[PDB]
């Protein structure tokens, strides 16, 4: 929504705009309705600072959401949040020279705690678009690559953003992305 | 408590007389709306002025201001 | 050597409405302007129906103003 001004929360803490509310506030919010209604599914979650290095520690600051909830519902779950393409979130270090994997504390975070499951985000290394939601991450990669890019803001609701991307072999920086997600996927215990 | 008059033969339906007079946006727009009696309506595709008997209108000039194509006539002597 | 002051500035006194704005922003404090009127009057701003600027056009001294919308990252919550 701050991007519907052309901001973004860059971490878990900042206040929206006008709104005065925060992340970690809307987030315990929501999971707190989900449970309490007993959906089927969890709190299906994206989280913040995502697709840039050094955000792992943003990663767990996130998940540590959770600490004091269980799943309660007539269908059988053991989630009560579910974070997505975690290899996305789990970047380490300063920039895209100094980048490294922190798929190994993410891991063990998840490896702790019982009421928290992932997915994996694994690259294919090849061609394609990258659509998600949120629009700050996909402007921010659109003046990184210089290629087309798409925005839908929709009205008290959403943003949105489409950008084409190469994830071919001959970079550093695409060879990591693909090296995090098998490393999130070995150092599963469960 | 002024007199407005539409031509309804170039009147197009644009509705920008309803939406910018500042006595219809008193319903909906205001904190403890005190009166909730509309100027204009625009009922057949022209602009109706509900105000009969000429007792809301200010003179204020927003909704001459608005029309894109004059067609309101706004008059400040009395009918 | 000294002082310039070449010419004079005085107010037509037939046409000045006691605005004191003149005299609130003079840089040297020579305007002596008191305002004929004295009272107080009070906008419910809560009340107003939004774009009707009408107030603002038809002011002669100019006292009335649309407050200016704060950008994003500094409206908090109001
Ligand atoms: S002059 Fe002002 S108050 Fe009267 S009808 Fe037009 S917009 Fe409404
Ligand atoms: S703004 Fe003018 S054209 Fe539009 S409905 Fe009113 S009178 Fe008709
Ligand atoms: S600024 Fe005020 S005092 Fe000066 S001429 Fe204008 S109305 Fe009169
Ligand atoms: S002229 Fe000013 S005070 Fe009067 S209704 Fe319009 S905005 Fe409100
Ligand atoms: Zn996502």
């Amino acid at each position: 929504e701050a991007w519907a001004w052309g901001e973004n929360c860059t971490t878990i803490n900042d206040p929206v705009p006008y709104f005065d509310i925060t992340p970690a506030e809307i987030v315990k919010g929501l999971i707190e309705t989900n449970e309490y209604l007993g959906l089927p599914h969890s709190v299906h979650i994206h989280g913040n600072n995502l697709g840039n290095p050094g955000n792992y520690k943003d990663t767990l600051d996130t998940l540590r959401l959770a600490e004091s909830y269980k799943a309660k519902n007539k269908f059988g779950r053991e989630q009560v949040l579910h974070n997505t393409h975690i290899q996305f979130h789990s970047y380490k270090g300063t920039s895209w020279a100094d980048f490294e994997s922190g798929a190994k504390e993410i891991m063990d975070y998840v490896n702790a705690n019982k009421n928290i499951t992932c997915d994996i985000g694994q690259v294919t290394l090849d061609e394609t678009t990258t659509m998600t939601a949120d629009g700050p991450f996909e402007y921010h990669l659109n003046q990184l690559n210089h290629i087309k890019w798409a925005n839908v803001d929709v009205e008290l609701e959403t943003g949105s953003g489409v950008v084409p991307y190469i994830y071919d072999k001959n970079i550093k920086v695409c060879g990591i992305q693909w090296a995090i997600g098998l490393e999130l996927a070995l150092y599963a215990k469960d | 408590a002024f007199a407005v008059h539409v031509n309804m033969e170039r009147c197009t339906g644009c509705n920008n007389c309803v939406v910018a007079c500042p006595v219809n946006a008193l319903e909906l727009n205001t904190v403890n709306p005190s009166s909730t009696d509309k100027i204009y309506k625009v009922i057949n595709g022209d602009a109706v002025i509900l105000d009969v008997k000429h007792e809301l209108c200010a003179g204020c000039g927003i909704c001459v201001d608005a029309c894109p194509y004059d067609v309101i006539q706004l008059s400040g002597q009395p009918p | 050597v000294g002082q310039k002051k070449l010419g004079n500035v005085n107010i037509i006194d037939e046409d000045c409405c006691t605005c004191r704005w003149c005299a609130i922003n003079c840089p040297t404090e020579a305007i002596t302007v008191n305002k004929i009127f004295e009272g107080e009057i009070t906008f419910h701003a809560e009340k107003c129906p939004g774009g009707c600027s009408t107030c603002v056009d038809v002011c002669p001294a100019n006292a009335i103003y649309l407050p200016t919308p704060k950008p994003a990252k500094d409206m908090k919550g109001q």
